[PDB]
């Protein structure tokens, strides 16, 4: 297990996942959440197998979008690795002026074009399951089968 | 040396973003 | 009426007909030449050169119904029929008279393509198709699928793999690629190719340079383009962003051998794959930008020309049944590696139609300058902004920006006729004559236009 780059971090967290490791270097935690600070955050439920997995390549965090797996190399079957099912949460997503590119994060005219179901239908298309969408802070959260 | 149509073509360009900066205030 | 010659001819008339196999016409060279499609049978009257009209009968390969539209190049020479599955392009018959030859016939079955062609998988339909304007030949077509995949096919070439462009993403939510393009559109330099997404209520991106295997360039445009060029690497200095710098070199470099290659004699010239491979430029940004726009969502997107000099005006259509007349002021770069270029993607709202009814889809007819033809519901209306546009036009050549002091820019917005089924139309110039030809599906009228 490895998480350096600026930013990311887990919960449990690396100090919290030095103690439950197993005595063999078999870390199986359950309700395991990794994510940038103030970008986003992806929340594996149940139970995950992170037996020593290189974080720095698999999670990615960038505005508005996240990957997971740099593209399907080492990508593990549907249930293996990290290939599960989970519940993204992308912060710092708002629609932008046409007049000024500037960020509409007024609640009211978030509200009146209904940023909602054009990120929905964006969940839609993107085969994910749309949740919901939090002006506040421009939290959109959605699920995905897999990764 | 010295330019002949490529400068008019800077001109034209120029005019063009000119004629941005109307729309721009002529309405708001 | 003096009923003298108009709609009667040759190469009109038909009865036979079926209630189905519909009818397509076009024109091409200023509504000299005339392509017409029934009953799986294209007819073809040059009126000029030919004295009766020719025909050949098609039904052979294709067996048009109602999910199928054609167009045809520019140029006339080529055709263009598909649905949301597959492609058929055949070249007209000019010149031929007799088209019986069972061989010859295929002749002119150039270019076949259908999205079941593809390995295994979900395979994403056609949304639409186009010529590339200025791809010599007319050799290639641009795909639109539903994955808002825009692939380019050399309709002239099999050892040519196509190029696909705006690629789908491993990633999830927003991220550089543009999402849900609900339509296309060429500039008239035809070297930017200009998309309308929905993602977000409605944003303009662009593809530049949008290439094709074999460009076709004439002299002017050629050093058009090459001086534009220069003057993008003359203003560069210190405060220029490296990336920007970057490109604008890279352009000039392309350009400055698009010279090199260049073909004096046919007006063509190679473009390798490299040039062609490119990353989307936008969102473009509009203004000044109508507050209750916000609402609703962009319908389609026309590139009307008011000269001859490249002189453009962009259209975009809305919910609201709203159109709206922007135009590019400032130089774009060329762009090819860069997520999200944006460096000088603007254009200015110039003015504003409301029509309230339902606005299907736009159209325009090259020949005739500064209009547009707005498919309401059941009209059709010619918006004419050529009231202002050709002053707007010479205040570009002249650098004089006086003339348009206090001038009121309102398109004269008339109305043509009267249809149900989406219209198709066509120029043609009979005895110096602005002839429109509306084609619904039975309905087969003809008008006339101001001037």
């Amino acid at each position: 297990i490895v998480l350096t780059k600026v930013g990311y971090y887990t919960i449990p967290s690396m100090d919290d996942l030095a103690k439950i490791t197993n005595e063999k270097g078999e870390c199986i935690v359950s309700d395991f959440t990794i994510g940038r600070k103030g970008y986003g955050s992806i929340y594996f439920e149940g139970d995950v197998n992170l037996t020593n997995l290189n974080l720095d390549d698999i999670v990615h965090i960038r505005r508005k979008e996240v990957i997971v797996y740099v593209d399907d190399n080492q990508k593990p079957p549907v249930g293996e690795g990290l290939n599960r099912k989970a519940e993204v949460t992308l912060d710092g997503v708002w629609p932008t002026d046409k007049t000024s590119r500037c960020l509409i994060k007024s609640p009211d005219r978030l509200a009146d074009i209904n940023y909602e179901g054009r990120l929905e239908a964006v969940s839609r298309k993107q085969g994910a399951q749309f949740k919901e969408y939090r002006p506040e802070t421009g939290s959109w959260v959605f699920k995905v089968s897999h990764f | 040396m010295k330019g002949f149509k490529v400068v008019e073509v800077g001109l034209a360009m120029n005019t063009k973003k000119q004629i941005g900066d109307f729309f721009k205030n002529l309405n708001m | 009426s003096q009923s003298s010659r108009l709609s009667a001819l040759p190469i009109f008339q038909a009865s036979l007909s079926a209630s189905q196999s519909p009818r397509y016409i076009f024109s091409s060279q200023n509504g000299t030449r005339i392509v017409f499609i029934q009953d799986n049978i294209i007819r073809w009257y040059n009126v000029l050169t030919d004295s009766l009209y020719h025909s050949l009968n098609f039904s052979r390969h294709l067996v048009l119904d109602d999910t199928f539209h054609v167009i045809s190049s520019t140029s006339g020479d080529l055709l263009c029929l598909f649905n949301d599955n597959e492609i058929f392009v055949m070249e007209v018959p000019w010149g031929y008279s007799n088209v019986e030859d069972v061989s010859i016939q295929d002749a002119f079955q150039i270019f076949h393509y259908s999205i079941d062609e593809e390995e295994v998988g979900p395979k994403s339909s056609i949304k639409k198709v186009l010529f590339h304007p200025k791809s010599y030949r007319d050799s290639c077509i641009v795909v639109l699928k539903e994955d808002d995949t825009i692939t380019m096919f050399d309709i002239l070439n099999s050892q040519e793999k196509p190029i696909v462009l705006n690629k789908p993403n491993n990633s999830f939510g927003l991220d550089a690629r543009v999402n849900d393009i609900t339509d296309l559109e060429f500039s008239k330099d035809g070297l930017t190719l200009y998309c309308l997404n929905t993602t977000e209520g409605g944003d303009i991106f662009a593809f530049y340079p949008f290439l094709p295997s074999v460009l076709l360039l004439n002299e002017k445009d050629l050093n058009l383009i090459l001086n534009k060029s220069l003057v993008m690497y003359e203003s560069l200095d210190s405060t220029t962003d490296v990336i920007v710098k970057r490109n604008v070199i890279k352009q000039l470099q392309f350009v400055s051998k698009l010279h090199e290659n260049w073909n004096s004699r046919f007006g063509k010239v190679d473009i390798q794959k490299e040039y062609r491979l490119a990353k989307v430029q936008g969102p473009f940004t509009i203004n000044p930008f109508p507050g209750e726009l916000y609402d609703y969502t962009a319908t389609n997107i026309a590139t009307i020309l008011i000269d001859n000099g490249q002189n453009e005006i962009v259209c975009v259509s809305f919910d609201d049944g709203s159109l709206i007349l922007l135009f590019k002021d400032l130089e774009m770069s060329m762009s090819w590696d860069v997520d999200n270029y944006v460096y000088n993607n603007s254009l200015v709202l110039i003015e504003r139609v409301k029509l309230q009814r339902e606005i299907k889809s736009l159209i325009t007819l090259p020949e005739q300058l500064g209009k547009l033809y707005v498919i309401s519901d059941n009209i059709i209306q010619q918006v004419n902004f050529m009231s202002w546009a050709s002053t707007l036009s010479k205040s570009i050549n002249e650098s004089d920006l006086n003339p348009l002091a206090g001038l009121k820019f309102e398109s004269k917005l008339e109305d043509i006729a009267t249809i149900e089924r989406i219209p198709n139309l066509a120029y043609i110039n009979w005895n110096d004559q602005s002839n429109l030809a509306l084609m619904s599906n039975k309905t087969l009228t003809f008008q006339n236009i101001s001037s």
